[PDB]
């Protein structure tokens, strides 16, 4: 929301131009291959994450890594595994087969 | 042993962020300071015409 | 407000 | 969100939305041993719809 | 009751 | 009534 | 000082 | 009845948000920042009300006047006897530089730089000569002329 | 919880009403006799 | 605000 | 120097 | 209480 | 570090208001007496 | 009352 | 702003 | 050369 | 502290 | 108060 | 910017 | 020739 | 530094 | 101050 | 440009 320039509730301070869009003062970014080139397509795998080709004449610092989501399901499975953990607690042979 | 290659890909992002302070910085500072030298140079340029005036 | 009014 | 390997990337400025960020989000693979895997019948099953 | 410098100080209860 | 105004008036004579 | 229609008893 | 009490706390709070003692700041931060807004680094320049002797013999130098942007500078053109000379005309290079008025009767002429340091110069066809006053205006120096007794080197019609 | 901030708008809304009544100060008028 | 009003 | 208006006891 | 500079100094507690 | 943009073009707007304060200079008048 | 603006205005005074 | 104003 | 303005104890 | 220079030139701690 | 002014003032004089 | 403005 | 307005110690 | 043929001649480092 | 100016003022001089 | 100027 602070990156949008047009929730900028204060008078538009910086320069008009450098806007990356419209909705976005600063570009995010794209994923890119391990090479550091275009990632277009999950089958060419990307590794790393940057800022589009300078075609509206500048190029805007990306702010993320491109891993928030990942990270935050990351954190999400990691709190849940103590729980699902203690229900699991041999349990493939049991008694009753007898 | 994911840690120290998630570490890898980010230190490579700040290669890639070192580029970009060594170069698109020059760009947009040019820019911004030719428009500066524009209007200079159109102030300079400037030469208003004398003036007469005759007393009574 | 009093009593004394 | 389901494992789609044919997920395109959204490009240029259409990358600058929330809803681009997801889709593109998808698709960095951290390594951490990845195991979503490339699809084996791409080639053979063909659809040239325009 | 309350001056006129804006702090409020009050008699606690008092009859006549 | 007055007391009530006498007793409010000491106390905020007596506080600053 | 007092405010006297300020009042209570 | 205590929701009264805490209400109006927040009400005075609200509606009057600057304590009495917050608009003294707002005072005291705006006359401060006010003052440096006016404030004029460097020395300001020396009020001086000199004056000179013009020499229309070839080779001098023209006389030169010291002005300041947006300060008043007073030329009075007096003969050889001391006496007033009245003005013919004058013609002003660079005039966005420095205004310059005159009552087209008197023999001052009122000049005020309009620009910090950019200079020019100045003829002033005066009544008795043929040969004009030049004179050379130099703004932003460290004295201004507040008034310059320009003795003309020769016989104005006052004797 | 929420009844303070409703007498709230309500006091507000009469304490500027009283305020705005103060900062009427109306010009005094004269009348010359005949 | 003193108390000597 | 002192405004007493900013006067607190 | 505040000076003209721009700086607050303020004395701690005093009572009269 | 987007402190830094927000502090600076604050300032900015309020620096071009500054200099634009300086570079007007108004005109002196002359009032001639009756 | 006034001796906290004294307090306040030597303390001032102190600190520059 | 100093403190012998 | 000095602008007491910025003044600093 | 700044001067004409427009170089910044500022004393350290001075108290009086 | 003048300590700081005259440090300043020195130092700036001092450095070219 | 001189030092003995 | 020296232009000083900029002057660098 | 710069000169009027429009070349940078500049001198290095020199206080006062 | 003075001692970079002439000395720029040599080195352009010197280096036509 | 020359150095002699």
């Amino acid at each position: 929301v602070n990156n949008d320039p047009a929730f900028s509730t204060t008078t538009s301070t910086g320069n008009s131009k450098n806007d990356f869009s419209a909705i976005a003062k600063q570009q995010f970014g794209v994923p890119y291959k391990s090479s550091g080139e275009v990632c277009t397509e999950y089958q060419q795998v990307c590794q790393t994450w940057g800022s589009v080709p300078s075609s509206t004449g500048s190029t805007t610092g990306v702010l993320f890594n491109g891993t928030e989501f990942l990270g935050a399901i990351n954190d999400y499975n990691g709190i849940m595994m103590p729980t699902l953990n203690l229900i699991r607690q041999s349990k493939e042979f049991d008694k009753k087969s007898r | 042993s994911s840690a120290e290659q998630l570490q890898a890909i980010l230190q490579k992002q700040n290669e890639q962020l070192a580029e970009q302070k060594y170069q698109q910085e020059i760009q947009q500072r040019t820019s911004d300071m030719l428009t500066a030298a524009t209007q200079l140079v159109q102030d300079w340029k400037q030469v208003e015409t004398q003036v007469y005036t005759e007393g009574t | 407000p009093f009593g004394a009014d | 969100l389901s494992d789609n390997p044919q997920r395109q990337s959204v490009s240029g400025p259409l990358s600058s939305t929330v809803y681009g960020f997801v889709n593109n989000s998808m698709m960095v693979q951290l390594p951490g041993q990845p195991g979503i895997k490339p699809l084996t019948f791409a080639n053979l099953i063909n659809f040239k719809v325009d | 009751r309350v001056s006129i410098g804006g702090t409020v100080y009050t008699a606690k209860k008092y009859d006549d | 009534c007055t007391d009530a105004a006498l007793a409010a008036l000491e106390y905020h004579k007596s506080n600053a | 000082c007092v405010s006297m229609i300020g009042g209570s008893r | 009845e205590v929701i009264d009490k805490k209400a109006f706390k927040d009400m005075t709070r609200n509606l009057y948000p600057l304590n009495p003692e917050q608009v003294v700041k707002l005072k005291q931060i705006y006359e401060t920042s006010e003052y440096a807004k006016a404030a004029t680094p460097g020395t300001p320049p020396k009020p001086t009300a000199t004056s000179q002797f013009v020499n229309l013999s070839p080779g001098s130098t023209p006389p030169v006047i010291r002005l300041s942007q947006g300060f008043v500078s007073s030329l009075v053109f007096l003969d050889s006897t001391g006496a007033p000379w009245p003005i013919a005309a004058y013609d002003l290079g660079d005039p966005s530089s420095f205004n310059i008025q005159w009552d087209k009767t008197s023999n001052t002429l009122m000049i005020q730089a309009t620009k910090l340091y950019n200079y020019g110069n100045l003829a002033v066809r005066l009544r008795g000569l043929n040969t004009p006053v030049m004179l050379t205006l130099i703004p932003g120096q460290k004295a201004v002329d507040y008034r310059v007794d320009l003795r003309v080197q020769g016989y104005g019609p006052n004797a």
